[PDB]
RNA sequence: AGUACACUACU
RNA sequence: UAUAAUAGUAGUGUA
């Protein structure tokens, strides 16, 4: 029968885990690719934007 | 019956009535009547091209092409900047500021007065009302000249004595000679005019 | 609408056609109509449009609409003004059905609705259903009667709240941290239960 | 002075740049 | 009905509040706006007796009670009270200033589409950008939305740079902005054009660039019609390869080879489609069993000679191919015929955008293009891919030639036809940008009508119904108006030669196949009547309101506000035009005439007079005016010519002071001015213009 | 269209208190709309008004 | 970018349960008078299956308190009253409000954008039919059961829920109908002309579309698990769904409907059609809970079309009714009303305080002067269609002066039969 | 996978 | 005199 299992949103440990996950994602994903972007949107509408 | 109904307006009648009036856009055809030309926004004044108009130290053509100094509000003209007025300089031997400035309007302007409304969200309303006699174009230009020029003089006293001192004067001839011998730049022009 | 334009064109053409032949000059009637709300031009003559290949009328009928709106707001309540500015008379088209519905008075829903109402309201409803505006001398003699009947209770109810304005202390449902915290506690309890 | 401090510095810098691209005591002497 | 009862309840609420404030000797204004179930009540109260808290509590309690007294109930959980912010239906009004969350429209830039081809999806997605632009979207974020729409379409059809269907290496173009939109290019035009003309700004902007580059210098600051007249002078030898390619596309793929520069009444861009490379979808038929009308259609199909009666009935009564029938017999036959189209039959079957999206992703490398029709657009195989289609198109246009006659045809049939296109081209050519200022107070203003002149009095459906027959008098029609509308429609048909072209095409296919192809004749008749319907189409009367830095009342003011609002994100500019942008004319007629410069003279001398008496001393005003008249020029035109225009005109009464100061008054302007200003004057002696009455008694 | 006429009409609307003169004000407003339109059309066509 | 990476790729209902309630919670916190506590206690139902949902819940919880703390940081631009129009209007652009989803300061326009945009991050069609069907059936039957059990009285005076004050209703209806029908003399002709009442039924767009409509009859052959359902349900009413245009084709082909004027056929069907059937399904919207959508048959569509058009042509004359206003013009109407209120406030305050202003050019004088107040009751109605007293509408039909007694009788008979749907 | 109010696309 | 018009399909916003 059960009930919809959801994470404890007001738990201190759960919020700390979510904050740690967001911090780790920001750490990994904020680093540059080391390559010139050169994509469709840029090359085609950079002058207008 | 039939009679030659008197014409409400006669050409000689208007010629005498406008003895006091020297307004190009305003005439009084009757004793109390007034024929006027509709108003147009001054942002289009840029579209005029012609030879310079040299009246004393003032170039009216540059005033037509000017954008900052054409505002009708008195406060926006009396509180403007020297760099804007520096465009209007065609002195070529004018001894006094007033002699050059006498070629500007002496009629009162409109000024924006702001008053509070005293409501739960407090806000102020600003409306344009005709100013008193002491607020004209000439007076606003005079105040602008004197307030901004003092800020330029106190800011170019390279010599200790002051702006009028012969040593500071000598530095001035040095600077203007440098800019005349150098290629013209809008920095150079604005400094020269100021 | 162009209905005035066509009748004016007909009148002018009829009155001028007998004169055109006498003076050996063709009289063309040109009716230029402009739609105030969607500003478009309808010139009837094709020869006049040939004469003027381009027409650039660029005007706006908004101030007149605003003035009419203010006038109608000022005189909206007065019925004599409304009949003064009314077009024609109240009129009904042909009936959509030649016979009524006799079983409506026997429907259980209608019986419940009627018995829910007091006797005078039942009589008012029965008289209002059977009221025919076309047959009656005045179309509003039914609405006015019921309005005057109910005006006493309506005025009493309005005056009761007008008096209630003085019975209110300055304590409305303002938001603050305490209420938000209690709501959050109740929410987390409900979520944990669910 | 804040209104003219930038203008004067830019004027001097551009004059230096122009005179280089082409290729105190002074006050007391005047 | 529910909203009406809600309005009655809110009126009772207004009466309660007004009586209560009358008890307090104050002033109250209540403006309730009532939708189906969303209410916006605004109350302004000025009083000195009690503080605001009691009034707020009383107003809230009365709002709840007035909602309850009429059977309704306010969701006090979602009902809130604000000093400034209004929110009626997902639309805000902060303080007299409209505000809307345009971002939602931006988020629909990658939304679903019809999935018909590279161009239709791009058009559909670009609408989310124009719709976002309408709700106060800054220029840059709208350009980002357009770019994202182009990227999404290219990714859907494998058109991104480096992919298989990239057309950059197959056309004479340096970048995909050069390739036409219908040929899988990207849109390149000002944002104001994109918002106004709606995706035709590509061809319009290309032609405007050509005009700006190749017209002579002396006719370089003139109206668009004057500059289009000088196309004959042009030298087609100097045209670049990309320009020749695009002009050939416009002359052959878009227009028809039977057009001539001498044509005086041709088709407008709204009367033709822009799709060229439309992938063909091989889809399952679907069930459609449950439909009664589909069963009847199947029975008619199985019957021998059943469909020929349907088709001949449709041909005999073609007006019900673009409109609705007036009785049951027409409606039945229309439905049975509508079953014949594959698109409608696929529409009836359940469609989810995700399945179509995945299908269009998958079926891209496969041959999906029928090049037969594309070759049929120009002079006189099977399913073909995109790349081969590009190579075939370039091979076909290589043999074709371009001449000044063809460029004249292009300019006449693309720009000179629609007054709106002429106005937009003039706005782009003659724009002058003024003082930049920050957007302080925004306002809503509706889009005006660019086609003011009207020729067809009645509705398009009635005119087509009359034209199918030859009877001006039809149910609900005025015989004289119908007669003149039919005259205009017949004149248009004979001028643009639609009937002759249709007859020639059907005759050619008759000779080719050898048997009468009735369905092709129905298709040709449908196209012809669609063109006729688009021609008459008196007014759309669409309600398009834009959020602009000011209020626009006229067409030129609206164009100026749109051009100033959509160039920079930080500020908006004041735009004025060198010459009269508007061109009075009809939708499908060439405009070879240019408007006079009277308004230029009016603006010039109003400016001179007011500038002189506002910023010049009284004594020097006359000398300044004389000097300006003698040696100045306003908007490339000498002011002396403008004064001559005003003097030699019928509007010398608006400039009485200016005329009087420079002689030229003549007493006649006095007479006209007083005659216009004259009215019936009462005192008994009632006086008016040469009419005086005096009653003694 | 002229502003002075605008305040004139606004003032005569505000001072009106009888329904017998509001009809006259409405008629005068309609005639003012036609005269504005006729004058502007004559200006556009460059013909005498 | 950290916030956007998670929201852009959120394809679950966990963020759907948070995006929509944020509007109500934060806006009620920022408002003057609001029952934010009631909304949080009884309606806010977070569904946090992911860590990002937990993070966003804390963000919303903090934003509620901050929004309460910063409702005094909203200022107004100086209104430049030209007297012919209003320029330089609105709310000042000062970055003092705290941002919600990420650290930083935002303008009030940016604050409203941050409040309201997240709702559009949701994905349509995220629901499952299996569960939403049951949820919608549960809520509909729950409301119906509550109405059956508790609600017994139709007319009251002390403002009981789901009850109407009879006298006030009748008097207000009389006044409003009088004013509206006095505004336009030819209202009946306008109803007939625009809604195409005198023309054929085939000329009406809503009767010839390809949207779904209901058919009642022994359609077991086409639908054929249905067999087990028919065998296990004695009182099973067989139904099918079809297109509107196909339904019209079937009705015309069987001579049920003719090419006579549509209004006469509508009035005849208002009697000949006694029992109305409706089915329902899920809209598939982007909210946390889906919305029930109801499909009726063709005859109900015709009668409802007649009634709705009769009401619409009167709503067009009411300045306070806004459905009749063409779309996206409601923003223009809001703007016009706002400009009127700013002008009314300015003029009334300047005129009333004229004596005090003259006296000033004093603190007691400043206190004594009248003070303006502006209030905006943005409001939603709870269960507009469910918890509504239908009987009041009878009066709107009974008091209508543009209807003949036979037309009133037929319309009221249709409404009575509709009440037994 | 409905009622209404729109706007935009394609034939 | 602020009122007559409305093809099919698809998408979007709104209640
Ligand atoms: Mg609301
Ligand atoms: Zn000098």
């Amino acid at each position: 029968v059960s009930k919809p299992k959801i994470l404890d949103f007001d738990d201190a440990n759960m919020y700390l885990a979510s904050l740690t996950m967001m911090e780790q994602s920001k750490k990994i994903l904020s680093k540059s690719n080391g390559l010139k972007p050169d994509n469709f949107i840029l090359n085609e509408f950079g002058s207008r934007i | 019956a039939e009679v030659d109904g008197d014409q409400r307006i006669l050409i000689r009648s208007l010629d005498y009535l406008n003895n006091d009036i020297f307004s190009l856009s305003r005439i009084k055809v009757g004793l109390d009547e007034f024929a006027t030309i509709k108003k147009a926004h001054f942002s289009k004044m840029v579209s005029f091209e012609g030879p310079p108009i040299k009246t004393g130290l003032l170039d009216l053509t540059e005033l037509m092409k000017s954008q900052d100094l054409l505002n009708l509000n008195y406060d926006n003209i009396r509180n403007s900047n020297l760099i804007s007025f520096s465009k209007l300089i065609c002195c070529e031997g004018s001894d006094n500021i007033n002699d050059g400035l006498e070629f500007l309007s002496d009629d009162p302007m409109n000024f924006t007065e702001g008053e509070a409304i005293h409501s739960t969200p407090i806000f102020n309303i600003y409306y344009s009302k005709r100013g008193e006699r002491h607020m004209t174009y000439r007076n606003a230009i005079k105040l602008l000249i004197e307030r901004e020029t003092k800020i330029f003089e106190e800011a170019f006293t390279f010599s200790e004595n002051g702006f009028i001192s012969p040593e500071n004067l000598g530095c001035l001839e040095a600077v203007v000679s440098l800019i005349k011998l150098l290629k013209t730049n809008e920095w150079s022009t604005v400094i020269d005019k100021c | 609408s162009n209905e005035s334009s066509v009748i004016t064109y007909d009148k002018y053409y009829e009155l001028t056609r007998d004169i055109s032949d006498r003076l050996s000059i063709p009289i063309e009637i040109v009716i230029i109509r402009i739609d105030p709300v969607s500003r478009d031009l309808h010139i009837n003559s094709d020869r006049f449009k040939e004469l003027y290949p381009t027409i650039v009328v660029d005007i706006n009928f908004n101030q007149f609409f605003d003035l009419k709106q203010l006038l109608y707001e000022k005189f909206g309540d007065d019925e004599e003004f409304l009949l003064k500015v009314a077009h024609g008379d109240f009129t009904l088209t042909a009936p959509w059905c030649k016979t009524g519905c006799p079983e409506f008075w026997k429907h259980p829903i209608y019986k419940e609705f009627k018995m829910s109402m007091p006797v005078p309201e039942r009589r008012l409803f029965e008289e209002s259903v059977k009221f025919n505006a076309y047959e009656s001398e005045r179309w509003n003699t039914n609405l006015v009667k019921i309005r005057e009947y109910t005006k006493k209770d309506y005025s009493e109810h309005i005056s009761k709240s007008a008096k209630n304005i003085f019975l209110a202390s300055g304590f409305y449902k303002q938001p603050n941290k305490n209420e938000i915290s209690e709501g959050w506690t109740l929410m987390v309890e409900r979520v944990q239960d669910q | 002075i804040p209104p003219w401090n930038v203008m004067t510095e830019n004027f001097k810098k551009k004059c230096i740049a122009l005179i280089n691209s082409k290729f105190s005591e002074f006050t007391k002497l005047m | 009905t529910s909203s009406y009862v809600h309005s009655c309840a809110m009126s009772v609420y207004k009466e309660i509040l007004k009586e209560a404030i009358t008890l307090l000797d104050g002033s109250i204004l209540v403006n309730s706006l009532v939708h189906s179930d969303d209410n916006q009540t605004s109350i302004t109260i000025v009083q000195d007796k009690m503080e605001n808290d009691k009034i707020i509590d009383f107003a809230m309690k009365e709002f709840e009670r007035a909602c309850l007294t009429f059977g309704c109930q306010a969701n006090m959980k979602k009902t809130y009270v604000t000093n400034c912010i209004k929110e009626f239906v997902s639309l805000f009004n902060l303080y007299g200033e409209p505000f809307s969350i345009y971002g939602r429209f931006l988020l629909t830039s990658v939304g679903d589409c019809a999935y018909i081809g590279p161009y239709e999806d791009l058009a559909s997605r670009i609408s989310s950008a124009q719709t976002a632009i309408k709700h106060g979207c800054p220029p840059s974020l709208a350009w980002v939305s357009i770019a994202i729409s182009h990227w999404m379409t290219s990714l859907t059809y494998n058109m991104l740079p480096g992919q298989s269907n990239d057309p950059i290496d197959y056309f004479p173009a340096e970048n995909r902005k050069d390739i036409p939109i219908e040929l899988n290019g990207v849109l390149d035009a000002p944002l104001s054009m994109i918002s106004t003309v709606g995706l035709e700004s590509g061809n319009l902007y290309f032609l405007i660039k050509l005009l700006s580059k190749y017209t002579p210098v002396m006719q370089k600051r003139e109206s668009v019609v004057n500059q289009i007249a000088e196309v004959k002078n042009w030298k087609v030898e100097d045209l670049t390869d990309n320009e020749i390619f695009r002009l050939k596309i416009l002359r052959y793929l878009v227009l028809d080879a039977e057009m001539d520069p001498s044509d005086i009444m041709g088709e407008t861009s709204d009367m033709r489609g822009r799709s060229i490379l439309t992938p063909r979808k091989f889809t399952t038929a679907g069930s459609l069993r449950k439909l009664y009308s589909f069963s009847k259609y199947q029975d008619r199909l199985s019957s021998p000679g059943g469909m020929v009666e349907l088709f001949t009935y449709l041909l005999e009564k073609p007006e019900l191919l673009v409109t609705k029938g007036e009785d049951m017999k027409d409606y039945m036959e229309s439905v049975i015929f509508r079953y014949n189209s594959k698109r409608f039959k696929e529409s009836l079957s359940i469609q989810n955008p995700a399945q179509l999206f995945i299908e269009q992703i998958l079926f891209s490398h496969k041959p999906v293009i029928d090049f037969s029709g594309i070759r049929d657009k120009y002079i006189n195989l099977g399913k073909v891919t995109f790349t081969e289609a590009y190579r075939l198109l370039m091979r076909d246009l290589s043999s074709l030639e371009l001449t000044n006659d063809d460029i004249q045809v292009i300019y006449s049939y693309i720009i000179l036809n629609d007054p709106m296109m002429i106005t937009i081209a003039n706005t782009h050519i003659l724009s002058i940008y003024g003082s930049p200022q920050r957007r302080m107070g925004m306002s809503c203003s509706t889009m005006p009508e660019f086609r003011n002149l009207k020729l067809i009095h009645h509705s398009p459906a009635l005119v087509l119904r009359a034209y199918s027959k030859n009877n001006p008098d039809i149910q609900g029609a005025d015989p004289t108006e119908m007669a003149r509308d039919l005259v205009h429609l017949k004149e248009f048909v004979e001028n643009t030669n639609l009937e002759e072209k249709m007859k020639v095409r059907i005759a050619m296919n008759e000779a080719e196949k050898g048997q009468r192809d009735i369905v092709f004749e129905l298709k040709e008749m449908t196209r012809f009547y669609q063109v006729c319907y688009e021609y008459v189409k008196s007014t759309e009367h669409k309600i398009k309101v834009f959020i602009l830095p000011a209020k626009s009342y006229t067409t030129t003011d609206f164009c100026s506000l749109m051009q100033g609002n959509l160039i920079k994100d930080k500020e908006w500019y004041t735009v004025h035009y060198l010459k009269q942008i508007l061109s009075g004319g009809h939708k499908a007629i060439m405009q070879h005439n240019a408007t006079s410069e009277q308004n230029i003279a009016f603006e010039c001398f109003k400016l001179i007079t007011h500038f002189a008496d506002s910023f010049i001393d009284s004594l020097s005003r006359s000398a300044f005016l004389q000097l300006i008249i003698d040696e100045f020029s306003y908007k490339d035109v000498k002011v002396s010519k403008l004064y001559d225009i005003i003097k030699n005109g019928y509007n010398r009464t608006d400039f009485i002071p200016l005329l009087f100061r420079t002689g030229d008054l003549r007493q006649a302007d006095l007479d006209k001015y007083d005659a216009m200003k004259s009215h019936e004057r009462v005192t008994l002696t009632i006086t008016g213009y040469n009419r005086s009455i005096t009653i003694i008694g | 269209m002229d502003y002075q006429e605008y305040q004139q009409f606004l003032a005569r609307i505000n001072t009106a208190r009888d329904a017998c003169v509001a009809k006259d004000i409405d008629v005068d407003l309609l005639m003012a709309r036609k005269d504005y339109f006729g004058r502007e059309l004559c200006k556009s066509l460059n013909i005498e008004y | 970018m950290n916030f956007s990476i998670y929201t852009s790729l959120s394809i679950t209902k966990s963020v759907l349960s948070l995006t929509e309630p944020a509007r109500y919670m934060i806006m009620n916190s920022l408002a003057i008078s609001s029952n934010v506590k009631d909304y949080i206690a009884e309606k806010f139902s977070p569904y946090t299956k992911t860590l990002f949902s937990v993070y966003m819940t804390r963000l919303i919880k903090n934003a509620c308190f901050d929004a309460y703390d910063q409702r005094q940081r909203v200022q107004l631009r100086d209104i430049y009253l030209s007297d012919y129009d209003i320029t330089q209007k609105g709310i000042k652009d000062n970055r003092e409000l705290t941002s919600i989803w990420f650290p930083g300061s935002v303008t009030l326009k940016e604050y409203l954008t941050q409040i309201y945009l997240p709702f559009y991050f949701n994905a349509k069609g995220l629901h499952e039919k299996h569960h939403v069907m049951v949820d919608l059936a549960k809520t509909i039957l729950e409301i119906e059961c509550e109405q059956r059990e508790n609600i017994k009285e139709i007319w009251s005076t002390n403002c009981t829920k789901q009850t109407v004050n009879l006298k006030i209703l009748i008097h207000s209806l009389c006044k409003n109908l009088l004013a509206d029908t006095s505004r336009h003399n030819h209202l009946r002709n306008r109803i007939e002309n625009r809604n195409n009442f005198r023309r054929s039924i085939t000329t009406i767009s809503t009767f010839t579309s390809s949207k779904s409509c209901l058919k009642i009859g022994d359609f077991r052959k086409e639908k054929e698990n249905y067999e087990m359902l028919r065998n296990a349900m004695p009182n099973y009413t067989d139904y099918i769904s079809t297109k509107v245009f196909d339904r019209l084709y079937e009705l015309l082909d069987k001579k049920v409907l003719t090419d006579k004027p549509v209004i006469e056929q509508i009035m005849d069907m208002m009697i000949d059609h006694k029992k109305f059937y409706f089915t329902f399904f899920n809209k598939g919207q982007k909210t946390s809970k889906d919305r029930e959508i109801f499909v009726g048959e063709y005859e109900a569509k015709m009668c409802m079309y007649a009634v709705e058009r009769i009401a619409k042509e009167r709503c067009k004359l009411n300045p306070d009714e806004m459905i009749s206003e063409p779309g996206d013009g409601k923003l223009k109407v809001l703007e016009q009303k706002s400009e009127q209120e700013i002008r009314f406030l300015v003029e009334t305050t300047r005129q009333k305080n004229r004596e005090i202003d003259e006296a000033i050019e004093i603190e007691k004088l400043s206190l004594g002067k009248a003070k303006g107040l502006k209030m905006e009751i943005n409001a939603d109605m709870s269960k507009w269609s469910a918890q509504d007293v239908f009987y009041k509408y009878f009066w709107l039909i009974a008091l209508d002066p543009i209807l003949y007694p036979q037309e009133k009788e037929r319309i009221l008979y249709f409404m009575c039969n509709y009440m037994d749907k």
